[PDB]
């Protein structure tokens, strides 16, 4: 389905011709990556939030573009992910474990 | 949410300057009708004219607000006086009067239509999202060690009790599963993305963790090594 | 912030009714179309 | 000066050509609108009779 | 006939009300195309006086 | 000749113009708004478009006392100086405003709901419209929750003039409780409401209030959660008012419409959309009863005004395109220009079972009946 929305909704023309229609991922701050599904561009964003190349809230913002409100979950990824790392670093230091 | 407040605000100027253009229209469709009798009639009727106590409408009280907003409730009852007594001197004043005030105020309303555009495109899309931000935090004390630890053992311990309770309490606590076998490389991509992007450890610790998750991955889940390679660097310098 | 508490404010003062002149003006003619009775 | 301050003057004449057709599209909408309002109510006139 | 006579009043004033609507928006469309004609010869005088000075 | 029946559908054009007070939830103003779609969809020529013949005041004291009529009659927002004792007797002042014009808004939407029931009790048609009605807060004595005069309860007594039996059906968040108040303790009128029951407004409706006297078993509550969906209502709806109407075999319909309900309110809390709100909507419909559809609370506009576009060329039998024309009020339905109300993702609080217990139980205490 973010792909059927991605690429199958058309815009009411009446707020066309008016002027009114404005879309965002149009206008991010950024540029969104491209790539054959969904999936795939929102792993790009993971990765360059990761490096530093997006903040926070741009990236939420691109999550919110691409998936629309059924993303938030990812919202913390990194978080996440450094709390995984950690617990990797005990298991790397415990004598025994090996 | 104060996202959905920045859009009630917005949506309560929208309906003002809408309910004093959409009243005072309904005053000036009534005046044109008294008025164009008015242009009609010979001229010593004219003199011999009155209006009822509800200036020929059906509902008196929009229009006594129109006046009293236009002319201030201090000169408002001269107004109406002369609108019900002598009304062929007081229509054409009136009503020209309130022409002039619908213009004004349609230029203003257009005026403002645009900055009340970008404010909502600005609040809107983080408004259905109630829940994205009473979740940075829940998330947080759900993934402490302590909560972990803590729920593990009382897991245990209230299926020890319903295990002395002769109940049937099964060997494992958790049920996890794991079908898509790329997700685990896409994790490890992650990985390595964040080992050489994380400003916390030295190299050879990442090094260490990267090697180690290499082997442990490509073993446990059964997923052959080669996948793990691009992403999973071994040189950390 | 001051920007947004000026917009409030600039908002408000919109309809703002009819000015004091203005009704000055329309009073002075009133009475004056009533002396032509 | 047939150089960049003709550039100028033609990123000028963009904006007030594009204003001009915002307004141009406006008044016919309204025009519309009206049609719509007063073809209702000539309808609901003769119906309530 | 009294309804007869209230319905043909009442579409003699539909039929004024209309034109008064039209009229009201061709005026608000004058207003807006003047001032942009206004607004856009003063940029590029104004732009014309400060390329010369 | 005589052909298929269209929609009675009651409008009074200056219903719009009416304005309780300076920040409050409630406005009138909507219903203008309504009609600026249903006008633009060219809707009107499905319809039967009606003006509605103002109520007076022995037309209102049928239902509510001299005194209170009188007050409402009497009052105006600059002599309440001396009125002081009346606005405590009768609950007007804080929450209920006196304003302009107030005697002749509650004329028009009484006269709105009283013309529907005449024209169902007449025959001219079988649905009727009227979404300035359905202040179902109102009391006998007072006022209470932003009504001032009950029009559900003059509709539903024109009603019993010749039909034996009739169903209302109450939608919006809150309890309908003047509604329940007046016909509690007879069995010609079953009421049936879903509502927040909490620390909730206005604090009634409990499961086990059924009803007294000779209407014991005939008043049905469902007290529901924060944030129900679309499907989890769904199944707690169509079983109750399948059963309902199985065992107490109606003859008349009134349907409360409210859009409170909606996800994103002013001030409810639950989580539907366009569709899941119209799913009752349409379930009600497909029995094939006399019907009324009044209006009810709604406190976001835009929103409301697009459901009740929507469910009215859903009773007229049309399908409405998506996009939305060009009307007076386009710039309150950005960004995105469409007949459709979105769902949220705050959390649900009704579990399978809680919704599993109430459905059993309702259906025992209906089961009771004949
Ligand atoms: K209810
Ligand atoms: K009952
Ligand atoms: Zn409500």
């Amino acid at each position: 389905m973010a792909y059927s929305k991605q690429h199958d909704v058309k815009s009411n023309p009446v707020a066309v011709e008016l002027g009114l229609v404005r879309h965002p991922s149009e206008r991010l701050g950024f540029a969104l990556p491209t790539a054959d599904t969904v999936y795939e561009q929102a792993i790009q964003l993971c990765e360059r939030l990761m490096e530093g190349e997006i903040d926070q809230n741009g990236f939420e913002d691109a999550l919110r573009c691409l998936y629309g409100i059924h993303a938030f979950r990812l919202y913390t990824v990194e978080k996440l992910v450094t709390s995984i790392i950690k617990q990797l670093h005990s298991v790397t230091t415990n004598r025994r474990l090996a | 949410n104060q996202f959905e407040e920045n859009l009630h605000k917005l949506e309560e100027e929208r309906y003002e300057y809408d309910r004093h253009i959409g009243a005072n229209m309904r005053f000036i469709e009534l005046l044109q009708i008294h008025a164009d009798k008015m242009l009609k009639m010979s001229e010593v009727e004219k003199a011999n004219w009155t209006l009822p106590s509800n200036l020929g409408g059906k509902s008196v009280s929009i229009y006594h607000k129109v006046i009293k907003k236009v002319y201030g409730k201090e000169h408002a009852q001269q107004i109406i006086e002369n609108l019900q007594k002598n009304p062929s001197v007081t229509i054409p004043i009136v009503l020209e009067r309130l022409k002039k005030k619908d213009r004004e105020w349609r230029s203003l309303q257009n005026h403002w239509n645009e900055l009340w555009h970008d404010i909502e495109e600005k609040n809107f899309y983080r408004s259905l999202d109630h829940q994205g931000v009473s979740f940075k935090s829940v998330d947080k004390k759900s993934t402490t060690p302590k909560f972990l630890i803590s729920e593990l053992r009382n897991l245990a311990q209230q299926q020890k009790v319903e295990l002395s309770e002769g109940k049937v309490t099964p060997s494992h606590q958790f049920l996890f599963s794991y079908k898509d076998p790329n997700i685990i490389t896409d994790i490890a991509r992650l990985f390595g993305v964040f080992l050489i992007h994380g400003s916390t450890h030295s190299a050879e610790d990442n090094e260490k963790m990267s090697n180690f998750l290499r082997s442990f991955l490509s073993l446990f889940f059964d997923v052959p090594y080669d996948s793990f390679i691009p992403y999973l660097p071994t040189h950390f310098n | 912030e001051r920007a947004e508490r000026d917009r409030e404010k600039a908002v408000e003062k919109g309809l703002s009714g009819a000015t004091e002149e203005d009704i000055q003006s329309d009073l002075q003619l009133l009475k004056k179309e009533l002396a032509k009775k | 000066t047939h150089e960049r301050f003709n550039a100028c003057i033609d990123l000028i004449t963009e904006r007030r050509d594009d204003r001009v057709r915002l307004a141009t599209e406006n008044l016919m909408k309204q025009l519309g609108n009206i049609k719509n309002v007063m073809d209702y109510v000539t309808k609901q006139r003769k119906y309530q009779l | 006939d009294e309804l007869r006579r209230s319905r043909d009043e009442e579409l003699e004033i539909a039929e004024r009300w209309r034109t008064f609507l039209v009229n009201r928006a061709q005026e608000e469309y004058e207003v807006e195309m003047k001032a942009a004609k206004e607004e856009y010869e003063y940029r590029c005088k104004t732009l014309k006086e400060m390329v010369l000075s | 000749g005589f052909g298929k029946k269209k929609v009675s559908y009651f409008y009074d054009e200056d219903v719009g113009n009416y304005h309780y007070g300076p920040q409050h939830p409630m406005k009138p103003h909507r219903v203008r708004m309504v009609h600026n779609l249903v006008v633009n969809y060219n809707l009107y020529e499905k319809l039967n478009v009606i003006t509605p013949v103002r109520a007076t005041r022995n037309d209102m004291t049928r239902c509510h006392t001299d005194e209170y009529i009188e007050f409402l009659w009497r009052v105006t927002p600059d002599t309440m100086e001396k009125f002081q004792p009346h606005q405590l007797k009768f609950n007007v002042g804080d929450d209920c405003p006196v304003f302009d014009g107030l005697y002749e808004f509650c004329s028009i939407s009484a006269g709105g709901s009283i013309g529907a029931a005449q024209e169902l009790n007449s025959g001219n048609a079988e649905i009727a419209i009227n979404w300035a009605g359905g202040l179902h807060h109102a009391k006998k004595r007072e006022a209470s929750g932003f009504c001032y005069v009950n029009d559900i309860a003059l509709a539903a007594l024109e009603l019993l003039k010749y039909h034996q039996r009739v169903l209302y059906i109450d939608i919006d968040v809150h309890h309908g409780d003047g509604v329940e108040e007046f016909f509690y303790t007879t069995d010609r009128v079953m009421t049936c409401s879903f509502h927040k029951f909490g620390e909730y407004f206005p604090g009634t409706g409990h499961i086990k209030d059924t009803g007294i006297g000779t209407g014991k078993n005939y008043a049905v509550n469902v007290p529901l959660r924060d944030g129900i969906d679309d499907e989890s209502y769904e199944s707690v709806f169509k079983p109750v008012i399948s059963h309902i109407m199985q065992w107490f075999r109606p003859e008349a319909v009134i349907l409360q419409c409210g859009t409170d309900s909606l996800a994103g309110d002013r001030l409810g809390c639950f989580n539907l959309s366009m569709k899941g709100h119209s799913m009752c909507v349409d379930f009600v419909k497909s029995f094939n009863l006399p019907m009324i559809c009044v209006g009810g609370g709604g406190y976001t506009v835009r929103n409301v005004a697009r459901v009740w576009t929507y469910e009215t060329g859903l009773l007229a039998g049309e399908e409405l395109d998506e996009n939305l024309p060009y009307n007076d009020y386009l710039q309150y339905y950005g960004p995105d220009y469409k007949l459709n109300v979105l769902s949220n993702n705050m959390e649900n609080h009704n579990t399978r079972q809680y919704l599993d217990s109430i459905t059993s139980e309702i259906i025992e205490n209906l089961r009771n009946l004949s």
